[PDB]
């Protein structure tokens, strides 16, 4: 088949490096135009930087300086060599092969993350239904670093009416997120209501039983 | 330097739909315009480029037009499966490879109103030095939504935070949380503590509020 | 007189892969009138001043024409990159010479396009200073060999810019001479 696959992604402190690797198969980097294009989380595609099938090479006005782009004919692989990282720098990174600036090929993306946060498990806390014939309840899971936390409820065995929120990045570097689900008011007093948080970088878990609160 | 912009940024359709995405160019950038079609965490593809000639293995139902500073893409007959985050490039540009913004196509159904409830901080987070009021607006459609946080009648700007899910798979809702964060000694400050939601499918906002320590 | 003329003002000029050659020798030449004219927007000249060129002698000068895009214009100096200076087009790093160059929408534009202007985008290497490519064999971007086939990672590695006059100036037509000095 043809493909591109890249690794190297992951977590590092501003200021720090990273070296992205992209793995060609069924096109020849070395007689290619090659680029690398990011995506941040929530946002739009950004040019990186090109490397010519002659040698030259080129970068975007936002990483000059401190990317540079290189190739291995050998290992027909193209790299992405990443300096003085800044949290902006955060984004899933794509290795493509250009025809007339057309990107035809892409690869799957691999995902690199820069914060000077260090690991940290959540804190989980009742979203309690209120006192005042749907009601709604949930876990607010605050404090957390890297990405990604997974949450359930009642083990799996409840799954209609879930809702689990994208996380936001605060601005204290940690990650929060919320997981609610509707129920029938009816059923407040006679089903328990738990929610399972998982934090596998950290790991954590946690199971947090969600009532009324009392009164 | 030469801007791209697309309109609209945010487009409902039903399948079967007629669909027309407009890329427009600050100046005359002949046919030199490709399409690609994007969907969560997927890389993006490519659709269309030269402004109208389709890329191999691309239905017949994308189509391409234009030439100078105005370009669409069409979708003659909308289909399940190209609901998806739809981006213009500017080929051969100075600075390189310049992508619009973006143009994403969701499902469109009849207006909901949300589901309102508001959720005062846990007495365990409360312990330590934060308070977390959270706002939750349930299975609701158009996407657009506002929500104003009022602290005894005080509008409350910079101290919030929302994140939003993807649409519903069974039923093509939206759901939407909003996060209110203070410290502990501000939160006591303060007696009223509301959300105010305004949606298409309320005659008029709808707010739901707490006294602070009251059952 | 030399026939600075028939280079500047020809009817038609090359494309920049097949860019034409010109030689200036046994003639009189006023350099001071080309620097003295309003209608060039570029006039660089290296290793030499422009002012004084005309006080000078030279054993051999060189007059290359074609044409590029405005925003390919700076490819046309010593020691640039780009798909201009790397495959098409290229000065050496110690050029003794100036590069002249004008809009040219007027005459080289088309409503609906002119693609008789072409440039080179596939190549495997650089070209060296003044090389001159004009081989149309089918580049093959993969390991699978094309055999004159144009297909998946098998281009043709000429692509026309289809000049029109609604174009921004980036990517208007910009006649370019080239003159080299033996000195
Ligand atoms: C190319 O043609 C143009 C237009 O005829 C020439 O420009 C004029 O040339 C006359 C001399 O015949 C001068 O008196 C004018 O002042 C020029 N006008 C401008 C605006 O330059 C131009 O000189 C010709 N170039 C060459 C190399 O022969």
């Amino acid at each position: 088949q043809v493909q591109l696959v890249e690794s190297g992604g992951g977590l590092v402190q501003p200021g720090g490096s990273l070296r992205l690797s992209c793995a060609a198969s069924g096109l020849t980097v070395s007689s290619n135009y090659m680029s690398w294009v990011r995506q941040a989380p929530g946002k739009g595609l950004e040019w990186v930087s090109v490397i010519y099938s002659g040698g030259s090479t080129y970068y975007a006005d936002s990483v000059k300086g401190r990317f540079t782009i290189s190739r291995d004919d050998s290992k027909n692989t193209l790299y992405l060599q990443m300096n003085s990282l800044r949290a902006e720098d955060t984004a899933v990174y794509y290795c493509a092969r250009d025809v007339a600036d057309a990107f035809d090929i892409w690869g799957q993306g691999t995902m690199v993350t820069v914060s000077s946060a260090s690991t940290k498990g959540p804190s989980v806390f009742p979203l309690a239904p209120s006192s005042k014939g749907t009601a709604a309840l949930g876990c607010l899971v605050k404090d957390y670093f890297p990405e990604p936390v997974t949450v359930s409820w009642n083990s799996g065995a409840l799954t209609s009416g879930v809702h689990t929120f994208p996380a936001v990045l605060q601005s204290s570097g940690l990650y929060s997120l919320s997981s609610v689900v509707t129920v029938p008011s009816s059923s407040l007093g006679t089903q328990t209501y738990i929610c399972n948080v998982n934090h596998k970088p950290s790991n954590t878990k946690v199971d947090k039983k969600v009532e009324p609160k009392s009164c | 330097d030469i801007v791209m912009t697309q309109s609209p940024s945010f487009l409902s359709a039903s399948v079967g739909d007629r669909v027309t995405i407009t890329c427009r160019a600050s100046q005359g950038i002949s046919s030199y315009l490709a399409w690609y079609q994007q969907k969560p965490g997927k890389a993006p593809k490519l659709l269309i480029y030269a402004a109208s000639t389709l890329q191999s293995g691309v239905p017949s139902r994308f189509s391409g037009s234009g030439s100078g500073t105005e370009f669409t893409l069409t979708i003659s007959s909308l289909q399940p499966e190209d609901f998806a985050t739809y981006y213009c490039q500017q080929l051969n540009s100075y600075p390189p490879f310049t992508f619009g913004p973006g143009t994403k196509v969701d499902i469109k159904r009849t207006v909901a109103a949300p589901s309102v409830f508001i959720f005062p901080p846990s007495d365990e987070q409360l312990k330590s030095g934060t308070a977390s009021v959270v706002c939750l607006l349930n299975n609701f459609y158009p996407r657009e939504a506002k929500v104003q946080w009022k602290v005894d009648n005080a509008l409350q700007s910079g101290n919030s935070q929302e994140s939003v899910t993807e649409q519903d798979s069974k039923d093509s809702t939206y759901s939407l949380s909003s996060t209110l964060t203070l410290s502990k000694a501000d939160y006591e400050k303060h007696k009223v503590y509301a959300c105010e939601v305004t949606h298409q499918g309320l005659r008029s906002p709808v707010t739901k509020s707490f006294n602070r320590g009251e059952c | 007189l030399c026939p600075f003329g028939e280079v500047f003002n020809a009817t038609r000029f090359a494309s920049v892969y097949a860019w034409n050659r010109k030689r200036i020798s046994n003639c009189v030449a006023d350099y001071s009138v080309l620097y003295n004219s309003a209608s060039f927007s570029t006039f660089k000249c290296y290793g030499v001043s422009p002012t004084k060129l005309n006080d000078l002698c030279f054993t051999n000068v060189y007059a290359d024409s074609f044409v590029i895009r405005g925003d390919e214009v700076r490819q046309i100096a010593p020691g640039q990159t780009g798909k201009i200076a790397d495959y098409n087009y290229k000065l050496p790093d110690d050029f003794t010479g100036c590069v002249i160059a004008w809009n040219s929408n007027n005459l080289d534009s088309k409503v609906g396009g002119n693609y008789n202007y072409l440039y080179r985008l596939f190549r495997k290497s650089n070209l060296k200073p003044f090389e001159r490519d004009i081989s149309t064999e089918i580049y093959q971007a993969g390991s699978t060999p094309c055999n004159g086939v144009e297909g998946f990672n098998c281009y043709f590695p000429l692509q026309s810019y289809g000049f029109q006059p609604t174009n921004g100036v980036g990517y208007q037509p910009y006649r370019v001479v080239v003159l080299s000095f033996e000195l």
